[PDB]
């Protein structure tokens, strides 16, 4: 069983939060990282995402302001989070999942993400 | 109706190939200056990669290890022949079924692409065309080696294959990786071609033991290569070839005679000076060693040289090619290993001058011992410039793509098309049924290593689902924890397969694998990369299978038993140039 233990998260004033999730499990390393906001009132949005060779996808709104990293020993992704503004104000929730999509149909590959409890991450001014 | 015998489908592979060349080419240029456009070039790359397979199967030039063919006598090399037809047309039968079937489904529920909107059946069929050419061709080439061996063959030959089928479906269930394995040797073993090794190997697994539904092969296929960053490799090959054939290589080995002339042993030295340049242009190995080792190795003999130090020189010198960037080993290794191509290609140029050095070196040493000499010339400033102006075609694609890529500019794959199309206009202003049978070359080229990536991501994927990568690393901890001597460990390994396999075989199949542990015990996954490429670069010039010797022997009639002897100090001043790089991640990576 995997149960994903987003760390770090907390309400934040613009500094940094420095979102770190750590995955337990039986697992050796997953092929895939990533996370997913769900702004109040919102959709589970994409956030940003790492391969395994450490090819670093993010959403078009975080290109640039948030980078995201790997600790292959420990198993854990981070999401250094920067300059921050009150647009951002969203739950974080620490997506994995793994190399391959594990399920086809009609022709498309699709990917089952395990998901963390989420962060509440908090901006004001 | 011979043109449609014959040449039915080369037609649409210079077509297509000329349109992504445009396409993506027109979309970079569009993008610089200032995204539809890039679903339409996938769908045809698609198109292409699949429609040059029937065409590599008439004129029977899949790639494959033969070590044991090769051995056969002519009566077992035949039975081998038909065995492969019908290893590949099962193969090639099971995914025109389900990718019709696949069809109908769409057709059902139809489903739209997201720029092109264009309904997902249009552009897979692919599939059902592309494999009902390959089966067709297999029948005829089926029908004409039964016609060459025989009624008492053609019955060995089938009877063989019907008995190796036969347990797959005798059985209920029998555990995957034992079949997985087990058969993806044999038809490595017998001759099948190795990508095709790869799927049959798959599908074998697929059926005993159900590790995924039989409907996902023709899914993965089609979906396993749909990427941007894979397109790389035919703009590469295309960009190659239409330059490799130019005659550009004399131009390049005049100023490498230029620069190194003039020292003891200076024609050895030009040779290297040369591929060095030529691996610039040519992401290939044996590419160099026939662009170069054409001209420079009959020139040696002449001047004196040794033919056979002429034949290692050309073969070692040669690997260099896949070093420096351009090199198709990192982009499938980038697409395979999801890691940074614009990093990898970088990265192996250190490694690719401390080899070149390293010859450099050693022919100085012995030239200097066998009184071997250069020509004798009065080289000067005038003369070098004017080397320089000749050349200036040939070294006016290292810019493009070292300065797309490593400033920042443009996409390896964007780089990699701007290269192609500067290879056709230099492929025919500067020097039709020759330019069309060339790009026929580069798509029936380029065809034979995607084909090999998407028949090795079904195989990959059924690996993962066993959770291989991590039975195997968790016995490489538990053996040992030391970060070195695990890079030991894999480096001996990859040394052992680089005598036996080819490079991108070897790439896909072992990069699922090597790439969890090696990422545990913290090595970075690109410097892992320039490590496997930089390990497999010296199994190019390692016998019994030297993809460069035998470019190289052929080139000067020699004999592989005594080539191998006289390229033996060369492999060993390599290795010395692999551990470097492996244990001082430093330097390889300055720039990555
Ligand atoms: C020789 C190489 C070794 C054999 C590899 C296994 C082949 C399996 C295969 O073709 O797939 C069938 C699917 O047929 C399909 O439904 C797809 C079409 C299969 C066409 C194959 C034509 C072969 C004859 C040409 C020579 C399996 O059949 P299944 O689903 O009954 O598998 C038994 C389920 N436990
Ligand atoms: C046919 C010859 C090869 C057979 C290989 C074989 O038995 O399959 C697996 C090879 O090892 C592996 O688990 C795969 C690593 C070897 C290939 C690289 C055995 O693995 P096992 O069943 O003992 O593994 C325990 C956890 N499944
Ligand atoms: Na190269």
């Amino acid at each position: 069983q995997v149960s994903l233990q987003e760390s770090g998260g907390g309400l934040v004033q613009g500094g940094s939060l420095r979102l770190s999730c750590a995955a337990s499990g039986n697992i050796f390393l997953w092929a895939n990282m990533g996370w997913y906001r769900q702004a109040p009132g919102k959709e589970r949005e994409f956030v940003a995402s790492i391969s395994l060779g450490a090819n670093t996808n993010y959403a078009d709104s975080v290109k640039g302001r948030f980078t995201i990293s790997r600790d292959n020993a420990k198993n854990t992704v981070y999401l250094q989070m920067n300059s921050l503004k009150q647009e951002d104000t969203a739950v974080y929730y620490c997506a994995v999942w793994a190399r391959y999509p594990s399920t086809y149909y009609l022709g498309r590959g699709y990917d089952y993400l395990y998901w963390g409890q989420g962060t509440q991450v908090t901006v004001s001014s | 109706l011979g043109w449609l015998d014959a040449n039915f489908e080369k037609p649409f592979l210079v077509a297509g190939m000329l349109a992504i060349i445009f396409i993506i080419t027109f979309q970079t240029l569009y993008r610089y200056i200032g995204v539809w456009t890039e679903e339409m070039a996938r769908f045809i790359f698609i198109w292409i990669s699949y429609l040059a397979v029937p065409v590599a199967i008439k004129n029977r030039s899949s790639i494959r290890v033969d070590i044991i063919f090769d051995r056969l006598p002519v009566r077992f090399q035949n039975i081998s022949w038909i065995i492969v037809d019908v290893c590949f047309l099962t193969l090639a039968a099971t995914v025109l079924w389900q990718s019709l079937d696949l069809i109908k489904m769409q057709l059902t529920y139809p489903q739209t692409s997201p720029a092109l909107q264009l309904p997902y059946y249009i552009p897979y069929l692919v599939l059902p065309v592309s494999f009902g050419l390959m089966a067709v061709r297999l029948l005829q080439d089926l029908a004409g080696q039964v016609r060459i061996c025989g009624a008492a063959d053609t019955v060995i030959g089938l009877i063989l294959c019907a008995v190796l089928a036969a347990p797959l479906f005798i059985a209920d269930y029998i555990d995957p990786l034992p079949v997985l394995f087990g058969y993806f040797a044999l038809f490595l073993v017998v001759g099948v071609p190795i990508a095709i090794g790869l799927g049959l190997a798959a599908l074998a697994t697929i059926v005993a033991a159900g590790s995924l539904p039989i409907d996902y092969v023709a899914q993965i296929a089609f979906t396993s290569i749909d990427s941007f960053p894979i397109m790389a490799i035919p703009f590469f090959i295309a960009a190659g070839v239409f330059m490799g054939a130019g005659g550009l290589s004399r131009r390049l080995l005049n100023l490498a005679d230029e620069m190194l002339g003039a020292l003891p042993g200076g024609m050895a030295l030009a040779t290297i000076g040369t591929c060095m340049f030529f691996a610039a242009i040519s992401g290939s190995g044996p590419a160099t060693v026939a662009a170069i080792g054409s001209l420079t190795i009959p020139a040696m003999v002449e001047r004196g040289y040794c033919k056979y130090f002429s034949a290692a020189i050309v073969a070692a010198a040669g690997a260099i090619g896949v070093m420096i960037p351009p090199s198709n080993p990192f982009v499938v290794y980038g697409v395979s290993a999801q890691a940074s191509i614009g990093k990898l290609f970088m990265g192996g140029i250190v490694p690719g001058l401390l080899t070149g050095l390293a010859l450099m070196a050693y022919s100085y040493w012995y030239s200097k011992k066998r009184g071997w000499k250069g020509e004798v010339r009065d080289r000067n400033l005038k003369t070098f410039m004017h080397a320089v102006w000749e050349a200036k075609w040939a070294l006016m694609v290292p810019v493009i793509v070292l300065g797309g890529i490593y400033g920042g500019i443009m996409t390896p794959t964007e780089a990699a098309a701007l290269a192609a199309f500067y290879g056709l206009i230099i492929g025919c202003f500067v020097h039709c049924g020759s330019f069309y049978d060339c790009v026929v070359e580069a798509a029936g080229t380029s065809a034979m290593v995607i084909v090999l990536m998407s028949m090795a991501t079904i195989f990959g994927n059924i690996m993962t689902i066993e959770e291989v990568p991590t039975t195997i690393a968790q016995a490489m901890l538990g053996l040992t924890t030391d970060k070195i001597a695990i890079l030991l460990m894999i480096n001996v390994l990859l040394l052992i397969i680089g005598t036996f396999m080819e490079a991108l075989a070897a790439i896909v199949i072992l990069t699922p694998i090597l790439l969890p542990i090696v990422l545990k015990v913290g090595v970075d996954p690109v410097h892992f990369g320039i490590i496997m490429v930089v390990n497999l670069a010296i199994g190019f010039v390692t016998p019994p299978v030297g993809v460069n010797l035998f470019v190289a022997s052929g080139v000067a009639n020699a004999k592989i038993e005594q080539l191998s002897k006289v390229v033996l100090p060369l492999i060993a001043l390599m290795l010395a140039v692999l551990l470097i790089t492996t244990y001082v991640p430093a330097i390889p990576m300055f720039f990555a």
